[PDB]
């Protein structure tokens, strides 16, 4: 072995020039696609409000054109998935994970149009789903597209170009380059064997994607929370306890998302017409709640600054938590194209904030700010449910810019990921791939 | 609320002694702080977290304790360490300050320096007349003033005032002020204050005759 | 880093006054601020605390609007309104910036203090009379001068000599109260070569009346 | 293997509880060891400075006690290494990398005493070396110590507990937990095969280590640079150019450190008496330069805020750059215990700062601050020399808290690591392990 | 809001010097670059200089050495500009501005209202106000046009209202023409005949530079 | 430096019409900004980076350009859009503005409402005599005023003053002031004001005899 090792060391970090240039073009295309995707969602959300203004007089007609306008867009999205690309339902991260294991096909001629336009209907109708789902899968397929077009061969180029596209897709959804690359390293690469995924190529593709995002999005941040307080050493034990609550809730929530996928399947049996009409009712429920109680609907990014500043009463927060647990399961478990990643950020923020309001009243000697627990809890469901704690921490950091909370954020994440293990939970994305691959041999 | 009680209200020591003052709490407190208040000054954060020194606090200071009793020690006190010291806890809301430990310096004997001042021309115009007598820079604090007008003894209308112990030379000072009307001040002739202090068996007496 | 409190002085009992502490020298926001007070010759007593965003405002066990603590992070100023003021409210009010070590909070930096006097009396400025040696400058190697500050209310006044130039050799004596008016004396000592050759002036300042006096010591003749 | 996968997928993230608790005690011990090591280094630098005061009148005696006080400590450090533990020389990261490859022994009963006291002498004498070298190796051996003491068995426990100690060791040297874990994931893990390193256990050990540092170090930051300006999109090309400069210097600098390892070995041949005497002249040079030109010596952390604030002239920056390149090679290539990691941050800061001063005057329409290029260049030598760009970027980020520069920092790192590849350079740590493993075979 | 309120302008003699002050409010005055721009009478905008938040770099237009001097007092939240050896060419309206960017090509984000700087040897002179009532052979009909003549003042500006700002409709105030180091302007109001001479029409003139306030009633003639 | 010569210095357009103003440079420029100025009001940032609108700017505006010929366009113009537009660049240093483009409403031609006024009994006491003639509310603006004294030309001592275009009815106004001394004024008998416009060939005459 020592013979082989010395040879490998002297040849380390020599990514083929062909792979690098292709990673650059992969990120450039993924950025534009993710930019256009977000602009599409916003343009459709625009129309929905402008329509509610032209009909803001007939409150009964108001609530109905809210339901109908969103049910149609939802149905359009469900239809596009079942009809032309069945593996473009839900998140899409499990599909790309499979592809890196060489166990799932990348039907890019099918998924790119389906996921793109499918998400516009589900995301644009105001469903509780994230943009990252689409853009990671959209971004992975795009990396496959240029591998095929330019007929590059080898396991490396196939695994690399697919990986950089998925990372570039996550970056563009959050303006988070560091979180994009860490996600490939910690959660999405094949977890049980070596692979030739080139990190330097994932970097290039993530940069180019992020540059594309900044050209059409500058001066405005996804989540602006200001500068919060620091966290004294004698307050840290409060963050470990918060993680422990997330550690027991994580798997319980994983049961429900998996379990409600099954329960919702009974409703339509698999029939493209009963399914689409069910997705039309879930998509319509959201467009109604989206007007009569916005915090119960949507990705949840808007309610994060409001919650983090302690601007919600304790009563409202628990409602929002319960409501958003319902609408998140109903939307993601239904099979609609879109992620569950971002809605889980809102769940962690809301839950943390409530915990912080209790801590403020139990320990006045600590001079606490509830916002600091919202920031530590924001990525804690990520740590307990998908079990990617290093990515959640760096993703929340990159979006909130409160580095002085790095230690309480890490302690909350560990308590979550330790207690999720000890309460018998599994990584959701790995557990969805598991159930998907278990139907492919029965 | 937690009641912090500090051991001696007042204590004296000579420089080179090892001073130690205690802060006791009604229930358990942890990580307490100490403030130093020198005479004529806002308090200064001295020791924080039971035994950490603030920037620029000399290493002769140290803190200790746990649970119920806490102590601040000066290993070889110095004359400039004369102050009142307050302990404070915030391990329980609301936070609370101790009662203070006044540290007084013991030093060698110093005899006073008496100065006597006739009324000013300006004050004579306003009607009154204050005869002022300064007794500056002596140790110990014990001193007895004594007024005499044309040989007699006056004890009506005398106001004395003492400075606190000096932060550098550890001395004391005093001022005696005989207050009279312009009339009564002018129907007498010779004024004198007599200073009786430990450093002398014969009193210090300074005088002035109105002419 | 400096904390300069103000607004103190005389208030009729049961009345109200608004002290103000202006901070400077540091990021005034992102800092809790507190009020502590010290009765005459007595010990310290917390009053309240406020966070930067004025969301959390904690007081000592008091009444409704006994204490009202506010801040203006644009003017970098802390405020404190006391109401239904009474005898036990006469004290020296300290503005104090807060911070922590391991996590148990302390009063990091304090200010000079502003003085509040609850009384029905009248704000009277002081008369400053100079004290020079009588018709006998018995010139030893040094000479002792002074000024007499009589008839002022309320406390305090500050006495300096040559605007602070003459630092060493000065004793200022605690005020004494008689007929609801304060009286003190200051006692400077200078070399004989420096007087009356050079100038020695007494600088009395009475903030409660916004009065300053700059009296110059005349040798009697 | 589709059925194999389903079993592994459903069994993911099940680290044995025994490894978790033992990683907790590893981090606690590594933090204390790193704290004590730093307190020792600082305490010796005080005495050395306080001694120069008692002799501040006799300037010749001044310059003489500066040379001698540091030569003794340097020699003392070299001796402890050659005599009792040769694999505690240089950085120590290549050895820990070897140990993870199962190709080098963790002689912890030897290295812990030698490396600890060895570094105190070299670092405390004012040599241009970093604490991370010592603390990473110390932390790795400490992880081995609790593996042997508690007789835990398996590949997982052996690779995990070694990794958490090394991550906890880097964290405690920079107060940078996130950078500590990335260092294991990106640079120190075996680069060509799977491993059983448990990431969740590395987290526990880094937390405990980071908490230990904060108990003895709060209220004071290693590097305080303030909040700098932002970076407009039309400025990005300037950071790519800066990286391309680093991409050609990186490998050139790696050659020199390797090349000077050889040349200084010619001087002493390997003789424990000539070697220790050679280190005494380099260590005395540093304690002397430490008085007559502080910026040419020491870890360089002190001059980083100064350079970023534009408080140096262009002349001094060029001066400082050459001087510190010389003193860094002389110290690290000589074999003294201590890292080359931290001195490479100072070189990037200084070089970046100079690039910014030139760019500021060429493009007044961009409204630049030279400091932003100092921050982008700080971690660029790391990316060009050791080729761990993701670790440098997040490490620099954690120390300067200027996240608005993440894009120029990332672009500068790529330009450096791309041009080092295309100009035929190697990762320095990988190239040192390679040469160590090639002589431990050519002796057959 | 975001408010830049600049001051310090007026009348200065040639070769003199002035110091303009700009008061910022409504945002963190640091973190931003500030700039000065002036506009000559009846001309376009011209850039003076710029200063960064820490005063480490201060750029100026290509124009003379110690001529302009820009500085900031971030504690005061105030920007400053000194002009030395002032010629008539420096007679202009001076604009305070905050800088920013998008793609990185900088622009002038938020401007102030402005401060006027007149550089003349002439002396401050108050105005004489003369009513313009229609002659005794007037055209008695629907709308009657009145006026008042504000003559022989220096420097600018004067303000002309009517009935303390009531009669806003149908008011024309004309620009002032310069003649022999004094200014002259006229003002016109057109009101219905039902109003005048039935009611009273008054011309209120204010010339603050000479501390002049005066009301002038327009009464018919002969 | 970089001369930005805006092309249409003055231009008129009726509402609901398409306006296109320009900006040309002696060297290539990148991403030009545009500012709108209403007289008596600070300049406002209207268009930055060639094409991007500012928060509040109605979407009927649009910028385009490249290299050295940028443009500003208003599809369907409005009344509140009358102002002055300056193109500014900071692609090179130092930055430069343009001369400005004045944009005015276009409307139906109007004839002036002429008024003539004799000197007040108060100016004459000071020895001065100004004859003021008002030409109010007319469109377009090119106009000629003519003074006659006892049926005779007079070209010396006359000062005209035009207004900016009007807020409401968007017309114009002008004042012609003939200043003489009290004595010259009394030598003559008639004073007429002749306005030559475009709405007619017969000039509007307003006059008064001093009697
Ligand atoms: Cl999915
Ligand atoms: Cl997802
Ligand atoms: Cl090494
Ligand atoms: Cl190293």
């Amino acid at each position: 072995r020592r013979r082989q090792l010395i040879r490998q060391l002297l040849e380390r970090d020599k990514t083929p020039l062909a792979i690098l240039f292709m990673a650059a073009v992969v990120g450039t295309l993924v950025g534009l696609a993710a930019v256009a995707f977000d602009k599409g969602v916003a343009w459709l959300q625009n129309q929905r409000m402008g329509a509610l203004v032209h009909t803001a007089d007939n409150y009964p007609l108001l609530l109905t054109v809210a339901f109908l306008a969103s049910a149609v867009l939802a149905m359009f999205g469900y239809f596009l998935v079942r009809k032309y690309a069945p593996e473009a339902g839900g998140s899409g991260i499990p599909e790309i994970e499979g592809a890196l294991e060489d166990q799932r096909p990348v039907r890019w001629w099918r998924v790119l149009p389906v996921k793109f336009f499918g998400g516009l209907g589900t995301l644009g109708g105001g469903m509780v789903l994230g943009r990252e789902g689409p853009t990671v899968q959209i971004g992975g397929n795009i990396g496959r597209m240029v591998l095929d077009i330019f007929r590059l061969k080898g396991d490396e180029a196939r695994h690399t170009l697919l990986a950089t596209g998925a990372a570039a897709g996550l970056a563009a959804a959050f303006n988070a380059p560091a979180a994009g690359i860490l996600f490939i390293i910690e959660e999405m690469r094949p977890q049980f064997r070596y692979t030739l995924i080139s990190i330097k190529a994932v970097f290039i593709g993530v940069i180019m994607s992020t540059i594309m995002y900044r050209i059409f999005n500058h001066e405005v941040a996804l989540i602006d929370v200001g500068k919060l307080s620091d966290a004294p050493l004698n307050t840290l034990w409060l963050y470990l306890i918060l993680g422990i609550i997330f550690g027991i809730f994580g798997p319980i929530f994983n049961k429900w998302v998996l379990g409600m996928q099954d329960l919702l399947h009974r409703v339509h049996g698999g029939n493209i017409t009963k399914w689409v009409l069910m997705g039309g009712a879930i998509g319509g429920l959201c467009g109604l709640l989206g007007f009569v109680a916005p915090a119960t609907s949507g990705g949840g990014f808007n309610l994060i600054p409001i919650a983090t500043a302690g601007n919600f009463s304790m009563g409202m927060l628990v409602f929002i938590f319960v409501a958003r647990v319902i609408t998140t399961l109903l939307c993601f478990s239904s099979g609609a194209p879109g992620g569950i990643f971002a809605p889980m950020l809102a769940l962690g923020t809301v839950l943390g904030t409530a915990f912080g309001m209790v801590a403020v009243e139990l320990f006045p000697q600590y001079h606490l700010e509830a916002g600091t627990f919202a920031i530590a809890g924001m990525g804690a469901l990520l740590a307990a449910s998908i079990r990617a704690p290093l990515t959640g921490i760096i993703l929340v950091l990159e979006m909130t810019d409160n580095y002085q909370l790095i230690l309480p954020m890490i302690i909350t994440g560990l308590g979550a990921t330790l207690l999720a293990q000890f309460t018998g939970g599994k990584p959701l994305y790995s557990a969805i791939l598991a159930r998907t691959l278990a139907k492919q041999e029965a | 609320d937690i009641v912090l009680t500090q051991s001696p209200a007042i204590m004296s020591a000579a420089p080179g002694d090892k001073v130690t003052m205690t802060c006791s709490a009604s229930s358990s407190v942890s990580y307490i702080h100490w403030y130093q208040q020198k005479s004529g000054t806002s308090p200064k954060r001295w020791i924080y977290d039971t035994s950490k020194l603030t920037s620029g606090v000399p290493v002769r200071f140290s803190g200790s304790g746990s649970g119920t009793s806490y102590s601040l020690t000066i290993n070889t006190m110095e004359a400039e360490d004369a102050a009142t010291y307050y302990c404070q806890q915030w391990s329980s809301h609301p936070q609370t300050f101790g009662g203070g430990t006044k540290l007084e310096i013991l030093r060698a004997d110093a005899a006073p320096t008496v100065s006597i001042f006739p009324p000013s021309s300006e004050q004579l115009t306003s009607g009154g007349a204050s005869v002022v007598c300064f007794l500056n820079n002596f140790y110990p604090k014990d001193i007895n003033v004594k007024w005499k007008i044309d040989g007699s003894e006056r004890q009506n209308g005398v106001l004395n005032s003492w400075t606190d112990q000096d932060s550098k030379d550890s001395t004391y000072s005093m001022s005696s002020t005989l207050t009279l009307t312009k009339d009564e001040y002018e129907r007498h002739n010779s004024y004198t204050c007599e200073a009786t202090h430990k450093t002398s068996t014969s009193p210090i007496v300074k005088s002035f005759n109105r002419a | 880093v400096r904390l300069l409190e103000s607004g103190g002085g005389l208030v009729q009992p049961g009345g109200s006054l608004k002290l103000s502490c202006a901070a400077s020298g540091f990021d005034y926001s992102r800092y809790w601020m507190s009020w502590v007070r010290q009765a005459p010759g007595k010990g310290l007593k917390w009053i309240g605390e406020i966070n930067p965003v004025s969301s959390t405002i904690n007081y000592t066990p008091s009444l409704k609007d006994k204490f009202i603590i506010s801040r203006d992070n644009a003017k970098d100023t802390l405020y404190l309104q006391i109401s239904k003021v009474r005898s036990e409210d006469t004290a020296l009010y300290y503005c104090a910036r807060l911070y922590y070590g391991y996590g148990y909070w302390y009063f990091d930096v304090w200010g000079a203090g502003t003085t509040v006097t609850v009384s029905s009396a009248k704000t009277t400025p002081p008369s400053v009379y100079p004290l020079a040696p009588g018709s006998a400058a018995a010139a030893a190697s040094m000479v002792t001068l002074g000024c007499l500050v009589k008839g002022y209310f309320p406390e305090p006044v500050t006495v300096t000599w040559n605007s602070g130039s003459l630092a060493a050799g000065v004793h200022t004596f605690p005020a004494v109260l008689q007929a609801a008016l304060y009286t003190l004396s200051s006692s400077v000592t200078v070399p004989s070569s420096s007087w009356p050759s050079e100038t020695v002036t007494c600088n009395v300042a009475h903030p409660a009346s916004s009065t300053k006096v700059d009296k110059k010591i005349v040798p009697r003749a």
